[PDB]
């Protein structure tokens, strides 16, 4: 299991290195080629890597992650910097609000795209 | 950290996955232990039952 | 102390616990993580000789490689866990008029009256 | 609740010092409230008014 | 009314940022930019020149 899919169950490395004995899915065999090409490198090495390899990273965390890219409007990759005010909205509301249950998954996120909302009315208003 | 950071609730609820897919989520199971897991929706009376009452039924044989 | 416990810990959940705690407590937790950074720093100069006697001659190298490189993640936590520390520290270290345009004279009401 | 009150009512008879050293009765207080969450009769009398009786503090408390 | 009835009539106002415009030129649509030049001008300038 720390080398390849035996009985569709791997090892993965956690965010303080503890192996993991995860279902191999498409999100977790994504998991674990990161681990061998971007996690296990030094700080150095680190910045330059995610801004050649850019493209694919985010395809891949679109395809394959559970926690997806945020700057992707109708299936196209973006950067944060490169999205509208309108767009991120947009984009929270897809991610955190519910459409099956029609409500907020956590609490916490409502508010985080409060707070977002209030930021957008505090940039372009000109009077009190 | 973005990556990693809390990776675990998505596999009891798909309805906030981005179009409910298992092969997104990181479910934690053990290699060994696999090979016995078959039946889904067994009651955990039926399944830990099974495993006392299997013990009893040996132990019984065996000494009693 | 549960904080610098010789295994690495996830920081955001050390940079909130590390809010509600005593400033003596502090200083316990941060003497603790030195010692453990003083216990892989004389480790890593053990496995420092190890590399550098076979370095001078494949196999059990790559061995101690990983094992140095280990260190180093283990080590990565404890000095980020002693910058939660040092911001922790510094977060508790703050907590004649002769126009009449004023009072109009010219005029009899504007004295008091 | 511990802190809401359901029902406030405050009643009583307002009598006026005569000069003739006897009062008489020619008032009445009637508040009757819903959900509360003070006295507002009683506020008003303390701040406004006093009591018969003013307690009056030593300049230096004594050990008997 | 406690701090009920008189804390709860309290609205929220929102203070304005600085959101500073580069001041790029209004750009009107086609049949309002054909009133102001006269029509001849259409395609009678050498635009290199």
């Amino acid at each position: 299991t720390y080398k390849k899919p035996t009985g569709g169950i791997v090892t993965v490395r956690s965010e303080m290195g503890e192996p993991i004995h995860k279902i191999a899915t498409r999100g977790v065999m994504l998991w674990k080629e990161f681990d061998e090409t971007i996690f296990n490198l030094p700080k150095n090495k680190l910045v330059p890597t995610l801004e050649a390899k850019r493209d694919y990273i985010i395809s891949r965390l679109n395809a394959d992650f559970q926690k997806p890219w945020f700057a992707t409007v109708n299936g196209q990759a973006r950067d944060l910097a490169t999205m509208t005010y309108e767009e991120v909205a947009k984009r929270l509301v897809e991610l955190m609000f519910i459409r099956s249950t029609n409500s907020w998954f956590d609490v916490t996120w409502r508010t985080f795209t409060g707070d977002f909302l209030r930021r957008v009315e505090e940039r372009f208003t000109k009077s009190k | 950290i973005f990556f990693k950071k809390d990776s675990l609730w998505q596999s009891e609820h798909l309805e906030a996955v981005v179009d409910q897919d298992v092969q997104r989520t990181c479910i934690l199971h053990g290699p060994v232990a696999a090979q016995f897991t078959k039946v889904i929706d067994e009651p955990i009376k039926s399944i830990m039952d099974g495993i006392h009452d299997g013990h009893i039924k040996k132990l019984l044989h065996q000494y009693y | 102390s549960a904080g610098g416990i010789r295994r690495p810990i996830q920081i955001e959940e050390f940079k909130t616990a590390i809010s509600g705690m005593s400033d003596m407590e502090l200083a316990q937790i941060k003497t603790e993580i030195e010692n453990s950074i003083n216990h892989l720093q004389r480790s890593n100069a053990r496995l420092g000789k190890y590399i550098a006697k076979l370095e001078g001659a494949s196999g059990d190298l790559a061995l101690y490689k990983d094992s140095v490189r280990e260190n180093e993640i283990v080590l990565n936590n404890y000095n980020e866990r002693v910058d939660a520390l040092e911001q922790e520290t510094v977060y508790r270290k703050t907590g004649v008029d002769m126009d009449n345009s004023n009072v109009d004279v010219v005029t009899p009401n504007s004295i008091f009256i | 609740n511990a802190n809401i009150f359901s029902s406030v009512k405050c009643f009583g008879p307002i009598k006026v010092e005569l000069p003739t050293k006897e009062t008489v009765e020619i008032g009445i207080v009637d508040y009757e409230a819903g959900a509360s969450h003070g006295n507002p009769v009683v506020d008003f009398l303390k701040r406004n008014g006093s009591t018969l009786e003013q307690k009056v503090n030593l300049e230096n408390p004594i050990p008997i | 009314n406690g701090n009920s009835a008189d804390a709860a009539y309290a609205q929220v106002e929102i203070q304005p940022r600085a959101n500073i415009q580069l001041d790029f030129p209004e750009l009107k649509p086609y049949k309002q930019v054909k009133q102001i030049a006269p029509a001849e001008l259409e395609g009678l300038l050498d635009l290199e020149r």
